[PDB]
């Protein structure tokens, strides 16, 4: 659970990826005990949200590229906790 | 800036006790309680502290600039000469004429050559003798005048250790302390001109022995203050509570790499580059930079009249498994 | 005293104390013997162009070496850096060599390990002096040398490895040892030994009933042999002799007495041998019987006057291994703790399905080897490109030559976790085309987690009831 | 004199075989940092005054006094 925005983030080498759990269909995740662990997920979905802000004059130009002004792209995942597996990193020690 | 305003938040540090494992261990003063960086800033200097941080950045990034020569007697760093400098020194010896009374003595004997095609360069070699007798190669101290840096280096890879010299009217003398006062295989020894008061080769008679040729011993005999090899760098130690810019200045402690040989051995250079790019991986966010625990001291400076308060690292080494 | 005389008196002290065996006084009569050995090998060069006594070289004990040294080192005894290079870089081009060092090694040679909890045979071999004991490896070994005391020429030491707990180096040898003890000429088997020839012997391997009268000895050319197999207590390895080849019959045999285990190191294929004082056994469910060694068995080489012959698919990817035998040189490593190697680069080479452990501490680029009866597979799993050899117990691995190349660097990313790959193979019993991928996976997980979120020797440790290995749990659902 | 001349000649052989007796000079091997420095030559090198690096022996004293 990240300090800046609360949003549950997945973090591993090279960076991070936001996520959106759900305990089970139509019920939310509910115990803090689950922060810290490893979750192995294989039946999941990957999303995007293109936030283009082009400036096309007419429908004609839609055939061309020379009118887009900006671009961004949210990206994140979502899955139930009936599918993924939780693994508790055994408290690291020598 | 649309995404810049968010990056200004997304790149922030996080807190002070994560899951991930430290990257450095302090060898001493482990009993010391962790002191937040902010708490330190609000206090006077000097003082000892034990902290945890992440290297937000480090200097110099161009890591071939991370080693220095240091003279302890006058505690003042010294830049390392270049090979071009050594060549500018040695070039003046290539044209010198050997003297007959400097050839064979009770202490050293010689052999001469004239290298062809090399503008008529003159070269002379002298072999120091133990108790009047030439010792085996592993203990054979050899002297050169007219040899180039590469030649004296390759020759020092073979003999015990070698001293560049020139024809002194009384006796052989170091041609220039800008050149090595002793080159020992991969180690070029340099001295502080401001603190040295050198002597001639005959003064090797002051040595306790003529077989070990300990660089310190021969330096003292030739009246030269040997310079120390050290790593020196400064690091941006971020803690979230605050960010601190300390100094590093040591020989073979933290890195566990010989600052004396790292310049001439490529494996060590690969190793140090790996270590620094591991503490500070290229490009990715400090969000993924590893924690670094260490022990630091604080002190005053006043080089600009007053304050210039500063911090230096001590008694800390990279963990074993993360090398 | 003179330089040569000082060298000689130093050698005198060294012999007396470091070398002179506890069984015999610090006898000075030994010193001329070793002096003659060093003189012989040194002057017989001619190229030495040296003093009568090689003053440049020096004397080093086992314990001395053990404490002091930790680099790889080569005593290419009595050779110049030119001749050294000519030998070292014959394993080239760019074969990163051992260093040339002027040391002399003198010691007793035995199979007996330094441990006395048992006999501790384990097919192991060792050098022993008054100071310490150290294990060794020896190409084209001669067993007669057991128990004898020698000078060792052209010898090399490999240091222990950072990852390794036992922290033991080992010796490698390039030429026969010279005994300090004067030539111990001894007689041989004059009488033609009564042995069963391979046809009658094999008929007996089928008809175990007829083992009477004809002496329980054997002879023939070694056609087939296993690697040295180990049970949890028993250790053994199987061999087979043929009258010729292609021959109608071959006589399979098993060595199994612990004291005899060392025998395994000596034999070589094709060469013809003689075995003695045997029986035939019926191992559990192994209906094709084999000859076996007794408390009194002995093994010997075969010689004409020394024998007395005695006669009474794209649609179904299930694909086939091609049995063969091969030789060459490895040229790299792809995963030392698991066991993958590149034979001349052209052909993949695993080694997992052996007991294997004995080969680890040797195997490195520039090693020359021979394989007998070894499966070859193609189009293997994990999308891997090259073909792959993969010895198995019914085969055996043989050294052609030690490598002049020194070992490479340590790095936790590469060096750890052998026990885990091994545990997979033997507890789960995968098939190689799945094992290749079951490597590439853990090689990708330890690229995310380790060392930062978790260190190798926590992640890859062999799973134990006291704790499951994360390097096993993560794979389990896909694997099982 | 055989041994003495042999020894002095070994020394002289090392020396002469190392000496460029004739012909032009040659380039020795160069390591990563050395070649990189040479390529970067023209760069102003990172450096720090020794004052900022604990020239204050008084602070050193009262520091070592601390427990
Ligand atoms: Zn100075």
């Amino acid at each position: 659970a990240s300090s800046h925005k609360g949003c549950l983030q997945l973090r591993d080498q090279s960076g991070s990826l936001p996520c959106l759990l759900l305990a089970k269909h139509s019920q939310p995740l509910s115990d803090p005990r689950l922060i810290g662990c490893l979750v192995r997920a294989e039946r999941f979905q990957l999303i995007v949200e293109r936030d283009v802000r082009s400036s096309f004059p007419s429908w004609k130009e839609l055939s061309m590229p020379g009118f887009i002004q900006k671009q961004q792209a949210r990206v994140y995942v979502q899955f139930f906790l009936a599918d993924a597996l939780i693994l508790p990193v055994p408290r690291p020690c020598l | 800036p649309s995404s810049g305003s968010e990056s200004d938040l997304v790149s922030l540090y996080e807190v002070e006790r994560c899951q991930q494992l430290s990257a450095t261990i302090l060898t001493d003063h482990q009993y010391l309680e962790r002191t937040p960086l902010c708490a330190i800033l609000k206090q006077k200097a000097p003082q000892q502290y034990r902290i945890r941080a992440k290297l937000r950045s480090y200097k110099p990034r161009r890591l071939f600039q991370s080693v220095k020569l240091h003279c302890p007697k006058c505690h003042l760093l010294q830049e390392v000469p270049h090979e071009g400098d050594l060549d500018i020194i040695f070039q003046d010896g290539a044209t010198k004429t050997p003297d007959v009374k400097l050839q064979n003595t009770s202490l050293y004997d010689s052999k001469i050559w004239t290298t062809k095609n090399q503008k008529g360069r003159k070269v002379a070699v002298h072999f120091v003798k133990n108790n009047g007798i030439l010792p085996l190669s592993n203990e054979c101290l050899l002297l050169i005048e007219g040899g180039t840096l590469s030649e004296i280096c390759k020759l020092s890879n073979k003999f015990n250790s070698v001293i560049p010299v020139r024809s002194g009217h009384e006796d052989l003398e170091l041609l220039d302390l800008s050149a090595p006062f002793l080159i020992q295989g991969t180690i070029h020894h340099y001295g502080c001109k401001q603190c040295s008061s050198l002597r001639s080769i005959q003064n090797l008679n002051s040595l306790v022995d003529k077989t070990s040729w300990i660089p310190s011993s021969v330096a003292e005999a030739l009246g030269i203050v040997p310079l120390q090899y050290v790593f020196v760098m400064t690091f941006t130690l971020d803690d979230g509570t605050g960010v601190l810019e300390a100094y590093l200045m040591d020989s073979d402690k933290f890195f566990q790499i010989p600052a004396s040989e790292v310049l001439m051995d490529d494996d060590l250079q690969k190793s140090v580059d790996m270590i620094m790019d591991m503490f500070c991986p290229p490009g990715i966010k400090i969000d993924a930079y590893p924690w670094l625990e260490c022990f630091i001291k604080s002190y005053n400076v006043t080089n600009g009249t007053d304050n210039q308060i500063c911090y230096q690292i001590f008694d800390t080494t990279v963990a074993e498994d993360v090398i | 005293p003179s330089s040569e005389q000082a060298w000689l008196e130093d050698a005198q002290v060294f012999i007396q104390k470091t070398l002179c065996p506890a069984v015999k006084e610090p006898n000075v009569q030994l010193t001329p013997l070793v002096i003659d050995c060093v003189k012989t090998v040194w002057l017989s060069q001619g190229r030495n162009q040296g003093s009568t006594l090689p003053l440049s070289y020096s004397f080093v004990s086992v314990q001395d070496l053990k404490t002091h040294q930790r680099l790889p080192c080569c005593s290419h005894l009595s050779w110049s850096s030119s001749a050294y290079q000519a030998w070292a870089q014959e394993a080239g081009p760019n074969g990163n060599p051992l260093p040339r060092e002027q040391l002399l090694l003198l010691g007793t040679l035995t199979d007996l390990s330094a441990d006395l909890e048992q006999e501790c045979r384990n097919g192991s071999l060792y050098v022993r002096d008054n100071t310490g004991v150290l294990s060794c490896e020896l190409i084209d070994l001669d067993l007669s040398w057991l128990g004898h005391l020698f000078l060792f020429p052209r010898w090399s030491y490999l240091p222990p490895a950072r990852w390794n707990s036992s922290g033991e180096g080992h010796l490698e040898l390039w030429d026969a040892p010279v005994p300090v003890f004067p030539l111990t000429i001894s007689p041989g088997p004059v009488t033609p030994i009564p042995v069963l020839y391979p046809e009658s012997a094999s008929c007996l391997l089928r008809l175990r009933n007829k083992l009477r009268g004809v002496q329980r000895n054997l002879a023939g050319s070694l056609v087939r042999l296993s690697a040295l197999v180990k049970s949890k207590q028993k250790a053994y390895f199987i061999l087979s002799l043929g009258r010729s080849h292609p021959a109608v019959t071959h006589v399979s045999i098993i060595v199994q007495v612990p004291a005899q285990l060392v025998w395994h190191r000596a034999l070589r294929p094709g060469t013809a041998y003689v075995l003695t004082e045997l029986r035939v056994s019926k191992i559990r469910g192994q209906r094709q019987h084999v000859w076996m060694t007794s408390q009194s068995s002995r093994l010997l080489l075969l010689k004409p006057e020394c024998v007395q012959e005695l006669e009474l698919d794209p649609e179904s990817l299930v694909r086939y291994s091609r049995l063969l035998s091969y030789s060459g040189a490895v040229t790299g490593v792809l995963n030392e703790p698991a066991g993958l190697y590149e034979l001349d680069g052209q052909l993949g080479l695993c080694l997992a399905y052996q007991q294997f452990r004995g080969l680890r501490r040797v195997m490195r680029p520039g090693v020359c080897l021979q394989l007998q009866d070894v499966h070859l597979l193609q189009s293997v799993g994990g999308g891997t490109r090259r073909p792959v050899l993969a010895p198995c117990l019914r085969g055996a691995v043989l050294l052609q030559s030690f490598s002049r190349q020194k070992p490479g660097a340590h790095s936790s990313r590469q060096a750890y976790g052998a026990s885990l790959y091994e545990q997979l193979v033997w507890e789960r019993q995968l098939g190689l085309p799945l094992y290749l991928w079951a490597t590439k996976a853990l090689e990708e997980l330890a690229c995310k987690l380790c060392p930062h979120v978790l260190r190798h020797h926590q992640f890859l440790q062999h799973s134990s009831p006291g704790s499951p290995s994360l390097g096993l749990q993560l794979l389990a659902p896909t694997l099982d | 004199m055989r041994e003495d001349q042999e020894h002095q000649g070994a020394l002289v052989c090392l020396a002469e075989s190392c000496l460029t007796l004739e012909g032009p000079c040659t380039a020795p091997p160069v390591t990563h940092w050395a070649a990189s420095r040479c390529k970067a030559t023209g760069e102003a090198v990172y450096t720090v005054p020794s004052s900022m690096l604990c020239i204050s022996e008084n602070d050193q004293l009262i520091l070592s006094s601390l427990g």
